[PDB]
Order: C-alpha cells, then structure tokens, then sequence
C-alpha cells in the first residue's frame, strides 16, 4: 500500500474517541503504548533519593 | 443420476422414521455406502421404491446436509490431487464414482484413482460448482 | 523335558541342561528365517542360584530380608 | 459467557438505555447450547442464510485463533468459536441486524463436534492432535480389585501363563503414596566436579527458608 | 468433577493438550508470562570464559559435543559462547571498543536488558540445563504443528474394525534441484548444478 | 500394566522415562512387598535406584503458576447494567495478534 | 551428424552451440549458459538452460554452476563454443584446458613472476611464525613521540 | 580416491540421490469379506478394486515418453495410481555411476575402519562376531548390570557360554568387591569418630577372569559395570557412559593387557542411542591410547577393536572414527575453502588511531529506518526478483566446500546437499509425471531416443511449487 | 599508516579500483527462497519477542517402521519440528545415507 | 585422467610447429585434436547409460 489512509481511521487501542474519551479525534495512535499490555519485568526507581 | 438426485430428498427428511426413494442400482449403491458410513439406520428394496430407515441422534437427524455435485446434466471429474484441495479439511462423505465402484473420498484418495463426485454428505459449506 | 510352546512371538523355557541346545536352535532359526523373534527364560534364576551358592553367608540375610518383605 | 452459552435479544423501550437493559434481559433468556468441540477446531466450514443476509465461518489452523472485522471480534468472542474466521456479507434492504441476527444463528446451528459426529455414525473421528481421545475406553474389567481369600482361589483357578519379557517388563507397581523427591541434586560418582557444585549450590538455594520471602527493595531498609 | 463417556486418563486429550490455556472469557486477561533468554546468555560469564579457553586451547579433547556433554549445553549453544566470547576478547584486547561501546541493534540491547535483570533476580546459572540430543515429545510448538500438512486435514476419519484395513498411501519425497560446490579457488567457484529427476546421470 | 505405563509416561530403548515401573527402581508404596518366589531373588545387595520424574507432569506443574490468578453503604445501583459488556479495547489491549 | 542429434541442428538457425544470454537487470548483469543454435538471438530462443556464470558477486569469487552431464551430453551431440566458455568448462573440468592467449610456450616471464611470489609468500609466512612467537594486540611505536598500532592478522 | 572434478561432481549427484532415496514398501492388501455386506453389484466391484489396488502397489511406473497423452488419461481414470512413480527411484544410470566410482561396488564386511596412532597404537572398527567368530587379542570386554545377573542380551549370552565355572568365577570376584567395599566403609565410619573425636558396584568397575573356553581369540574377560540411558536428561546418560568407559579403560591400562576387543557398549540391554554412543566410544578409545590425562603415562594397551555385528552400528562405528580422525590427526583436519584461502594470504596489518575515525558511528544502537512493506507488488516483482530468476527451481546456498588443512585439496568426505521446501512440506501424495528425466529428448515411432528442437518452459519447474 | 580526517579520505582509501561501464559491477542480491519478495519483518509490538523457526514434519511414512537396533523410530507425534529433529529421525537420515543401494 | 590431467597441457607445449602458423595455433589445433577425443569418449558413456 501507499498513501495516506483512505476511509475509517481506528484507534489500535480499540478505545473510542470522543470529547471524553482517550482520544479526542480518529486516528492509529500506535505510539501509545500505554493503552496497550507492556509487562513490567525490570525495576523501578524514584524522582528522590532522600 | 436423475434418481440420485432425487433421493436426495427423501434423504433430506426431518421429524420422520423411515422414507421412500425410487429405486436404482445407483442408489441401491449409494445407501450401501451410507450404511458403511453409518449415516442411515438401514434400508429396503420394494419393487419400484426403496424405504430407507434413518437414524437420528439427540433428536437431530444423522444426515445434516446433502450437497449435489454431479447433475445428470453435467459430469463433475477430479483428479487425485484436486479432490485433495476440494475435499481439505472437513469430516463430510463426498461420494465417488470410480472404475473401481461407488466409494468414499478417502478410499478414492489412497487410490490415487480419477473420480466423478456425486454427491456431499454432511460436507457443512463447501463446494465449488 | 523341552518343550517351544509359541503362543505369541514363539518362546522356549530352558533347564541349564538344554542351554546349548537351545542356542544352537535359536542361532539356526537366526540364521534360517531372520526376524522370527524367539525369546526364552534361559537362565536368570539359573544364575541366580549359582550367584546364592557362592554368596551363601549373605544369601541367608537376603532371603530372610525378602521373606520378610514378601510377608509385610 | 465465551464457552458454549450465547443468545441474542432484541427489545423496545422508551430510551436507548433501557432498551439495550431489556434487550440483554431478553438475550439471557434466549440463551442456547452452541455444539463445540472440546479440540476448539470446526469440523466443516459454515454458512447461515435469512433473506439477504450472510454469515460465513470458515476454519482456521489450531493456533491461530479468531478472524474477524473488529466491530465485531467481541461478538465472536462472546460466541466462544475459535480457529475460525467470520464474515458477513449482510443485507442490502432496509434491515441490517434484524434478519443478520436469523442468519447468525442458522448459522451457529450447523456447528457440530467430533463427539456428536462419532456418536452418531459409529465410526473413528480422531483429531491428530489428541488420537483416541473420545473413543478410547480402558474396559472396568482391567481394574477390579480382590480380596486376599478370593485372590487366593482365583490364582488356585487360573492356568498360568509364562511371563514374556517383552510385554512384561516394566510392571513393578502397586498402590502409591504421595512423597517429595528431588533427584536433580542426587551426587553421584559419575557427576563431575561442577556440576556436584552447582547442584549443591542449587538445593541449598531451593530448600532454603528464605525462598517465598518477596522483597520489592534489592537494597532493604 | 465433570463426565466423560470413555476411560483414557492421560495427558493426551484435547481437554490437556494444551494445559492451563484459557478457553473462555479469561483469555482477555493480561497474564503475565516468564521471558525467554538464550541458554548461551543464561549460563554464567566466568563459565563462558572457561569453555572458550577449553576449545580456543583444545579443539579436539575439549570437542563441542565434549563440552556440551560435560555442561549440560548444546553444540550450538557451545558455538554461539565461544563467538561471543572470541569477538568481545579481541575487541578488549586490541582496545578498539568496550563491552559498552560496541554499536548493536535494538533487539540486541534489550536482550542484554533481558539478561541484566534475569542475573538481578534469579543468577547466572552455573550450569548449562539444557539437553544435548531432543526428544520426541508430544507438544504444542505452534499452528503448523497441529495437522498433517501432506494429508490437509486436522482430522482422521476412519472406520471401526477388528481386521486390517488398507494401508494409507506413503508420499514420496519431492525431487528439488541443489547445488553442490566441487571446485573452490580464491578466484573462482564452480558448482554443480543437480537435478533428481534426470535418468541418465553420468 | 505395561502398556499403561508407556501411556503415562513413555519410554523404551532410546529414551529418557521416570523408570517407575521397572523392577530394579524404588517407589513409594503404601503396604511395602518385594521389590521383585524365594528361590528366585538377588543375592548381592544391589540396593533399588531412585525414580526420576515425569517430565511432562512437572513442567505442568511448574508452569501453573503463570496461570495461578491473586457492612457497606446501602446504595443501589439503578444505572447499572445486568451483563456487563465487552468492548474491543479489553480485547486489544492483551491480545497483541489482532 | 548421427541421427540423434539432426534435430538439434536448424537449417534457419545454424549448428548448436553453448554460449551465453544477457540476464539480470541494467547494472545487476549475469549470464544464463544455454544451448541454442547459431542464428537464434542471443537472449531468445534455446534449446536447454545449462547453467549460469556470475563474475561479479558479494562473495568477491566467480560463481559458475553447470549441469555437468548436461555439459557432456551437449558435447558429445557437437555443441560449438568460443574460447571464453572453452576457459570456463577447462576450469570446471568439463574440458581439457585451452591453451593461454599466446600459448604455453610464450610464458616465461609470466612463470618467473609466480616464482618470485611464492618465495615471498613464504618469507611472509616466516616472518608470521616470528611473530606469532611473541603475539602482541598493540604495540606503541615512535614518530617526537610513541603511537599506539594495532596489529591485526586479517 | 577421486582427483576429477567431474568424479567428485558424480560423488556429490550420487550423495544427493542417497538422500532422496526411500525403498519400497509393500503392504498387504486385505482379504475383502465373503459374506456380502452390500450389494452384490458393490461387492464384485470391492473385489475387482482389491486386486487392482494391490497390482497398482506392487508394480512400477515407466516415464511419460513411453506412451501418448491419451494413453496416460486414460490409464489415470481406469487404474489406481501406482506406488512406486518412475520419478521416485534413482535409476540404472545412477548405480552404474556408483559402482564405477566405487561408492557401492561372505557375511562379515571385516575391518571398516581403523585409526593409526603412530607410537601409541591402532583403533581398529570391525563388522565381525565375537563369539560365534572365534586377528588376537588379550582381553575382550563385556558389560553387565551392577547387580550381575542380566535377563536378556550380550552378557547373559557370554555367562550362559561360559558356563558354572565363569559363572562362580564372576561371582567370587564380586563378592571380595563388596567385601572390600564394606571393609572400607567400615574404616571410614570409624575414621569419621575418630575426626570427630551404599552398595552394589558403580559404573567403570572392572573384573578380570579367566575365559574358560569362551572366545579363543582372547584369554581374558574383563566384565564392565555400566550404566542405563533411562536416567535423567540425556546428558546425564552419555555423562555416565564417558565416566564409566574412561574408567575401564584406564583401569584395564594399569591391568596391563595390550590387546583389547569391545563390543558396541551401551547398545542393547541399556538402550543407549549407537549414533551418540559410537563418539564417545572412539573419543575414549582415542584419549586413552594417547594417556592425555597420566602426567606419568602408563603404556600398555595398544591395540583397542570395536567388533559389531550389525552392519548399521558397524558403519555408525566407522563414521565416528571418521570424525576422530578429522579431529586428531592433522592429515585428515579440513577446513573450508574460504578460511583456506585468507589465512593461506593472511597477512598482518597495522592500523593506526587515525584509521578509525570512520569506523565509529554517532549512534548507540542500529534499525532498519525502513519498513518492507512493498507498494506495488506486480511492478516490484517485474522490476527486482523476476529478472533475476533464470530458474524456477528454489535452490539454497551450497554448504562451503571442506578442504584438506595441509594440502589445500578437497576433501574425500564434503557435507551433504541442502535441499529446500516450501512451507517445510517435504511430499507429495501424486508427484507428476515429468518429460525432464531425458530433457530435450522423444521416442520415435521406430523406438529409439531422439532429440527434440523447443523453447524451454521457464515455469515448468515451479507446476507444482516444491 | 593513514589518517581519515574527514569523508572524502575515507572514501579514497575504500573505493575500488576503476572498472569499465561495459562489464558486470555490482553483485547480483541474494534471494532467499522462502522471502523471495516482501521480507516480513515484525511491525507490531512486541517489537523483539522471541520467534522460533519452525518446519513441520508431519508423517513422512504411514506404514508400520521396524526399530532400527533397538530404537522404536515409529513416530509418536505429528507436532515434531524439522528444524528441530530429535534423536530417532536423525538416526534414520544417518542410516539412509549409509544405505548401500 | 589423460585429457583432464596435466599431460594435456604438456603435450600441447610439446606439438611441432608448421612454417605459418604462429605458435598458439599449433597448440589450438593439438588442443583441438584432444578435444575430439574428449567429446568422443562422453558420446561412448553417455550411450551405455
């Protein structure tokens, strides 16, 4: 394929968009990684260390 | 061949015991290889009819589905290797017609032998003519 | 005396008087008609008899042992 | 409920909400038994037809799952099929869903399964993946348990049969009891320096009291 | 503790084959998996550097197979260590890039990740776990593996009967072309281009 | 009892089993018997070895834990709904192949 | 010619010969090594595909691959070609091998060259067990002042 | 022993046939019932399509050249298709090639193989028998259980020949073992109160009678308590057979014996694999002549032979050697071709610090900045893969050629072909009739091979894609 | 010894010696006989899963096969992987190739 | 072994020369001599295959 998407552009996410919802207009948004399932399998640390 | 197609009807009966077909050495083949299937519960030859006695199973009847292929109008052929493709994945009884006899699909395919296809039984949706 | 009762895969039973006789059968048939599987109770409690004649100061700790178990 | 169960329901009502409300009430009351195999895999590929409408379930390698148009994946979801694509090709009149709705579940009851298939026919239906599965039947004749006396007249009885070696080995079992065992840390003479090392190192970590211990900090307070 | 009609306890039912696999509304839970990491970058660095000196010393007492035999590896697994660890000594010994500045790809780097924390948590091993000739066991090792490509089809329909039947016609393996090189110079390579099906062959 | 046993865990010639049904391997029984009637036995000690586990078994069981899963204020809910739903988004969140 | 081959010869066309069609793309160019009468266009019509002949490949090593019997029987049938396939089949064996452009006789000079460079090639064999004698990755070595060298056995 | 190219070109063509190779197997046909469970009509046509599927099994196919177009439909729809198609064999012409190459050209093969150790001693590999066969050797090694009482195999063969004697013989020497064993168990106990102050025999355990007549060839039986394959992981299965064949060996070295005649250990009673087994046999075999481990070598045993009877497991055997051999001795070490070639011109460069520069990169990590996903497929096809395709056959990359590490000449033993599948599928049910078994070529009506002018089809070898 | 200060140096050292516009010059591309033209590739998260080659080999016989020596060889499972063979197969293509034909 | 080996190229440097003929041509005529041998011989194995 080529070009840009002709017809329904959907969120990958499947969430819905809307006023208030997660997405204000139509669109892929595949960079959005966190409406999508990333485990967790590292550490984690914080802003401060007092 | 018109007589098959039109024992496919009283094949294709629901809420009954038994049916009456018309008679032929065709279809008297036929039912002998839908008893070795166990699709039919038996069979009797009367003169100019044929009572075939259906078997049932939870109410529903045995025979789900009868798709015709070959019409006494048109000759349906296969060879081997596209009744493979035709009959991949999927339990129905396709009948065929062979040198060899009136057999099943299977039997056709360990044959590697050409084949003219009758009839589908229980085939659910698949066809291609 | 010997007798090559074949109820399945043809066997002989063996009395470590027949041995030789035995083998040379099974060597001829071998020979003869290949893949014709024949298998004897040749002589596990042959040895094992032997094996208790020699270890006959243990052998009685052992049968009491399995006597016991055999009991239990 | 995505296993078996699925039913649809349409209702009126004066708004959208309690229209949908009654719509599902009318749907768990319409519930039906749809007829899976346990191998989640059709047997034949299955068509539904109302008017118009058209609904198409073709089957698809085990593994691969659910095909379908998004708007309605949770719909086949709902339904619980597997290995399996679905397409509609629907009405052109004024309805859409009304009579989509008929062709669905003419659909859905085509499905039949390898146990009702075999049941029926009296014959062999065996998906490779597990041979023998629904008709394979070890006889209650093989496990009857006897009493001591009884055992004794029944052996006094019997004709004996000499022990083939090939069929008869490996048949020194009786009666079970549960016990732990860990024969991955057994020394053995045969074991090498390094791996009697790391397997002592490995039991001692295993059989450690400090193990379930979680501990979300590496560097604790 | 549900029915069933017929008495076959085993693991080799389409209820178990495949085992704790959702097969109702649960499959739209987000589980949580264990992450799967290269045997060659489980095992223990200092193990690593042992059997590359082994076979970089002596290739043929310390044999691949030797070595995998001896720590519970595979040949490939053996190969692929002794790589690494060839490359990462001389790029530490001509001085021309550390362990941290030699350009990887993506996957690479989150690999290291992968293992970096896999040592935080669990350890490096200290011994290989793997096994050196795989079984043949019965296991779901993807889509392709659950039918009988030739056959097409999922399911062997047959009849009931206490007498042989027919036996299932054999495929015959396919006759494809392949090139065998026969001559190979610093110039020149000359291969022999075969075809299985030709008669005459001379 | 042999065919049963391959069944359960197969194994033979070639391969790696538990041995749990062979004569010369320990099992834990409940009324403990010979480990195989005096005439025949082993005169050396020749103590029974040890039985290695089922493989399959095991890895089913070690694996189970990825799949092991962790008055009121009286107000009633009448904006509710009976069934829940099923959006596409709890679908697509974990179910990266579609 | 022997009744066999007479359809392999083209009253049109001319005598069979192995020779080699243009394949590939404008820049990415091979040859396909083919059996073909005398007047047939050079990348149209043949008779049978021998093989193929890269001279230019990632591996940097001239890739030839040929039907060896095919390459016989074609021979045997009478099969013309030029020096340059005569070369190629004498390297791959097929063929005794042609003589040089000149002839064997006139390369003397040619054959002193090789001499000279194996018995540098063996100096320089000498001169690498020396230093495999003492194998130092880096060395430092002076201009004013030391620089480092890397000494890499490619 | 093949100097031609176009030998070694055959050599290859002969391998790549062996691999496609697979026998007949015929089957028998079931008796169809003779009481009529169908209609007379349907029963005469199960009993002429019986007959007529057992002949179609049983009887070969020639080639497409043989017969007309017509002729071959109409056999196609009238008989059942034959199991053995003219394609799937490799043909007269084939052997004839191989037995003039020699590659396959009065019931024991004798020796096989044999590794040479100039100073050390000889490995010999023998299909031959040991027992019924008895050119000399001193001791001949046979394994048993731990426990000594084997039900079924080798050993039990050798004790039953041997008779009472070796029997009572076999069993005095276990029995001091255990005693021995117990003794020293007994001093440990009290050494350990003294500080603080099992059972059965282990694999690589050796016991050394007299033969009493069993085999001629050797006046020595040294029995070897070995392991089984059932335990663990197959690691530990061969882990235990290295173990215990290094420690009999060695042991029978102390012994002192110079001749030694060994069976294919670990094979039968203990079901080990012979392909896995045979390396470690020969390795241990190898490693022990050459006292790798004595730093005050013991040299006694010289001459080690594994007598097999099986021709497989003789061959198994021979390849093994094979291996050891390219492994040890530097004669036999190869190398590929293009490793030959660089480090033939190895030469040794200095780069300096400035000659790096452009070596390095800004960028930490490296990604492909673009996707593969093709916008026009046709237009792609024709302008970037179809040109390029001279063929339509799909051929990998040939493994690289192995040549000798001294010499520089190929090698005798090169790797096998690399054939390739589509999707992995490896068969065909009803495989074509092909023209290319004689390409260019047509019968006449005189019956005689003649060529045939036409364009060749360019996609004739891709109908059906393989 | 050669110091590439800049692009154009580098470039100097490493561009091959000149070549006539009328021979061959660049190299043909590979083609691999399972990609011949799309080069899958993986777009979609996760982006570096780990992906297992996988060739199925199904039932290359349906006939009863003898054990070789002691070896059942008969087959236990249609989920075996090619890529992957185990001990018994290989075993039969070890003695296929030993075969005397 | 004769025409493939080495004495192929020794007797072609050993072929006699004729007044008007350069010397690649009286090689190019004894190496064509050889290779009507050659062609001769994969006729004769060709046939009996």
């Amino acid at each position: 394929p080529r070009g840009s998407h002709r017809g329904g552009v959907f969120p990958v996410s499947g969430l819905t968009w809307g006023m208030n919802r997660p997405y204000l207009k139509r669109g892929l948004y595949q960079h959005r990684r966190d409406h999508i399932f990333t485990p967790r399998w590292g550490t984690r640390t914080a802003n401060f260390n007092p | 061949m018109q007589r098959a197609c039109e024992m496919v009807v009283s094949l294709l009966r629901v809420d009954a015991l038994s049916q009456r077909c018309p008679f032929h050495v065709l279809n008297v083949q036929i039912l002998d290889l839908l008893q070795r299937e166990g699709l039919i519960r038996g069979f009797k030859v009367d003169g100019t009819k044929i009572d075939i006695l259906l078997k049932h199973y939870k109410g529903a009847p045995v025979i789900r589905n009868i798709r015709v292929v070959s019409k006494p109008s048109r000759d349906i052929w296969l060879t081997p290797h596209e009744l493979k493709f035709r009959t991949r994945f999927n339990t129905g009884l396709w009948i065929m017609q062979t040198s060899c006899g009136v057999i099943s699909h299977r039997d056709c395919l360990r044959m590697g032998i050409g084949g003219k296809m009758l009839m589908a039984i229980n085939n659910g949706y698949q066809h291609f003519c | 005396x010997x007798x090559x009762x074949x109820x399945x895969x043809x066997x002989x039973x063996x009395x470590x008087x027949x041995x030789x006789x035995x083998x040379x059968x099974x060597x001829x048939x071998x020979x003869x008609x290949x893949x014709x599987x024949x298998x004897x109770x040749x002589x596990x409690r042959h040895l094992v008899r032997l094996g208790x004649x020699x270890x006959x100061x243990x052998x009685x700790x052992x049968x009491x042992x399995x006597x016991x178990x055999x009991x239990x | 409920n995505g296993r078996g169960l699925f039913g649809i329901g349409i209702a009126f009502g004066p708004s959208p909400k309690e229209a949908r409300s009654n719509a599902a009430l009318a749907a768990i009351q319409n519930l039906d038994h749809i007829d899976f195999d346990v191998g989640r895999t059709l047997t034949t590929p299955v068509h539904g037809s109302e008017y118009s409408a058209h609904v198409k379930i073709v089957p698809r390698p085990l593994g691969k799952g659910l095909k379908s148009n998004l708007r309605y994946l949770p719909l086949l979801y709902l339904m619980g099929i597997d290995n399996c694509r679905v397409s509609f090709y629907g009405p052109s009149a004024s309805a859409r869903w009304f009579t989509r709705a008929k062709a669905l579940k003419r659909a859905l009851e085509q499905l039949q399964s390898r146990r009702t298939l075999a049941n029926a026919t009296g014959q062999k239906y065996d998906l490779l993946v597990a041979p023998g599965e629904h008709w394979m039947h070890w006889p209650d004749r093989w496990f009857r348990p006897i009493s001591t006396e009884y055992a004794r007249m029944l052996e006094r009885i019997k004709k004996k049969r000499p022990p083939s070696y090939r069929r008869g080995f490996r048949a020194a079992i009786d009666e079970v009891i549960p016990e732990e065992i860990r024969p991955e840390f057994t020394p053995y003479t045969w074991k090498s320096p390094l791996q009697k090392w790391a397997e002592e190192l490995k039991r001692k970590r295993l059989t450690s009291h400090n193990v379930y211990e979680t501990e979300v900090f590496l560097h604790p307070p | 503790v549900d029915f069933s009609q017929n008495r076959f306890p085993v693991l080799n039912t389409a209820e178990n084959f495949r085992y704790w696999k959702d097969r109702g509304l649960d499959r739209l839970l987000p589980r949580v998996f264990p992450l799967k990491l290269p045997a060659h970058r489980r095992v223990d660095p200092l193990l690593r550097e042992y059997i590359f000196f082994l076979h970089s010393m002596d290739p043929a007492r310390f044999s691949i197979r030797k070595l995998g035999e001896r720590y519970g590896l595979k040949e490939r697994t053996v190969e692929l260590i002794c790589r690494e660890f060839s490359v990462a000594e001389f790029l530490r010994r001509t001085e021309l890039a550390t362990p941290y500045t030699r350009r990887v790809s993506r996957e690479k780097a989150v690999l290291r990740m992968k293992e970096a924390l896999f040592s935080l948590k669990l350890g490096y091993d200290q011994l290989g776990d793997e096994d050196l000739d795989e079984q043949e066991e019965h296991e779901f090792r993807g889509f392709r593996s659950t039918q009988d490509w030739i056959q097409r089809q999922n399911i062997e329909v047959e009849m009931m009967s206490a007498f042989p039947l027919p036996a299932k016609r054999n495929p015959l393996p396919k006759r494809v072309d392949v090139d065998v090189t026969v001559h190979n110079t610093s110039k020149l390579k000359v291969m022999n281009w075969i075809d299985p099906n030709d008669k005459v062959v001379f | 009892t042999q065919y049963i046993l391959n069944q359960l865990d197969p194994g033979g010639a070639g391969r790696n089993c538990s041995g749990i049904g062979r004569p010369d391997v320990r099992l834990p029984l409940a009324k403990p018997a010979a480990p195989s009637s005096p005439d025949v036995f082993d005169p050396f000690g020749t103590p029974l070895s040890e039985r290695s586990r089922i493989k399959r078994l095991y890895n089913l069981v070690c694996e189970a834990d990825s799949w092991r899963v962790k008055n009121a204020f009286p107000f009633v809910d009448e904006k509710a709904a009976l069934v829940r739903d099923l959006p596409l988004a709890e679908i697509l969140y974990c179910r990266h192949t579609h | 010619v022997r009744h066999m081959f007479l359809p392999f010869y083209s009253k049109e066309r001319g005598p069979p010969r192995i020779r080699m069609q243009v394949a590939g793309v404008k820049g990415k160019r091979f040859y396909k090594i083919v059996a073909a009468n005398q007047r047939d266009p050079r990348d149209g019509k043949h008779m049978e595909v021998l093989g193929s002949y890269a001279p230019c490949t990632p591996s940097g090593v001239e890739e030839l691959r040929l039907r060896f019997s095919r390459i016989k029987f074609w021979l045997a049938a009478g099969a013309a070609f030029n020096s340059k396939m005569g070369g190629l089949l004498g390297n791959a064996g097929l063929v005794p091998l042609p003589p040089p452009m000149f002839g064997w006789r006139t390369k003397a000079r040619y054959t002193l060259l090789e001499s000279v460079m194996q018995k540098q090639e063996k100096l320089r064999e000498n001169q690498l067990r020396e230093y495999f004698k003492t194998a130092e990755p880096v060395v430092y070595r002076q201009v004013k002042k030391e620089e480092r060298i890397r000494k890499i056995l490619r | 022993k093949l100097r031609l190219h176009q030998e070694r070109a055959s050599r290859g063509h002969i391998e790549y046939l062996r691999q496609l190779e697979r026998p007949p197997t015929p089957s028998p046909f079931p008796l169809p019932p003779s009481p009529s469970p169908s209609s007379p009509a349907s029963a005469a046509a199960a009993k002429a399509a019986a007959f007529a599927e057992q002949a179609a099994a049983q009887t070969p196919e020639p080639s497409v050249l043989v017969r007309s177009a017509e002729e071959w439909i109409k056999r196609d729809f009238f008989f059942p298709l034959s199991h053995q198609p003219d394609t799937a064999t490799a043909g007269e012409a084939a052997r004839a090639l191989e037995r003039e190459l020699g590659l396959s050209r009065p019931q024991y093969g004798g020796l096989l193989q044999q590794i040479e150790l100039p100073g050390f001693g000889e490995i010999n590999v023998v299909h031959g028998d040991l027992l019924s066969g008895s050119l000399a050797a001193d001791a001949m090694l046979v394994p048993v259980p731990p426990n000594f009482l084997p039900y079924r195999g080798f050993g039990l063969e050798v004790l039953e020949r041997g008779g009472p004697a070796l029997q009572k013989a076999a069993f005095v020497e276990v029995k001091r073992k255990l005693q021995q064993r117990e003794v020293a168990r007994d001093l440990l106990s009290g050494q350990a109160g003294r500080e603080e102050g099992e059972g059965g025999l282990d694999p690589g355990d050796l016991l050394l009678t007299p033969t009493f007549g069993v085999c001629p060839r050797v006046s020595l039986l040294a029995f070897l308590v070995t392991p089984y394959y059932w335990q663990g992981n197959s690691t530990e299965a061969a882990r235990r057979l290295r173990f215990t064949m290094r420690r009999a060996l060695d042991d029978l070295n102390r012994q002192g014996p110079g001749s030694l005649l060994l069976p294919f250990v670990g094979i039968g009673l203990y079901g080990y694999e012979p392909r896995g087994a045979a390396e470690i046999l020969v390795e241990s075999a190898v490693e022990q002549l050459l006292q790798v481990d004595a730093v005050d070598p013991n040299y006694m045993l010289r001459k080690i032979t594994f007598v097999d009877r099986d021709a497989t497991n003789a061959a198994l055997l021979a390849e093994a050697a094979q291996a050891a051999k390219r492994a040890w001795l530097p004669e036999h070490q190869v190398v590929p071709a293009p490793v030959y070639w660089s480090q033939k011109q190895r030469r040794l460069l200095d780069v300096t610090d400035g000659m790096l520069m452009f070596c390095r990169k800004h960028t930490r990590l490296s990604f492909k900045k673009h996707h593969g996903v093709i916008r026009r497929q046709k237009t792609h096809y024709f302008s970037n893969v179809r040109p390029f395709l001279w063929r339509s056959s799909r051929v990998l990359e040939p493994p690289p050629l192995l040549l000798y590490r001294h010499s520089g000449k190929p090698a005798d033993w090169q790797l096998p072909a690399r054939p390739f599948y589509r999707q992995g599928v490896s068969g065909l049910l009803f495989p074509p009739r092909l023209r290319r078994g004689f390409p260019s070529m047509r019968v006449n009506s005189k019956g005689q091979f003649v060529g045939v002018n036409k364009m060749p089809y360019i996609a004739e070898k891709a109908q059906p894609r393989l | 010894s050669v110091s590439f200060k800049n692009r154009a140096e580098w470039r100097a050292f490493m561009r091959l010696p000149p070549k006539s516009r009328v021979e061959p010059r660049r190299p043909i591309p590979r083609i691999f006989p399972w990609r011949m033209a799309h080069n899958p590739l993986p777009r979609r998260y996760p982006l570096y899963k780990h992906r297992t080659l996988f060739l199925p080999l199904s039932l290359p016989s349906y006939s009863p096969q003898p054990a070789i020596s002691g070896v059942a060889v008969a087959p236990l499972t249609i989920t075996t992987n090619a890529a992957q063979l185990p001990r018994t197969a290989l075993l039969q293509s070890a003695v296929r190739q030993l075969r005397p034909l | 072994h004769f025409l493939l080996g080495p004495a192929a190229i020794e007797q072609q440097k050993a072929a006699k020369m004729q007044r008007g003929l350069t010397p690649y041509q009286t090689e190019l005529f004894m190496w064509e001599r050889q290779m009507r041998e050659i062609r001769k011989i994969y006729r004769a194995q060709y046939l009996q295959r």
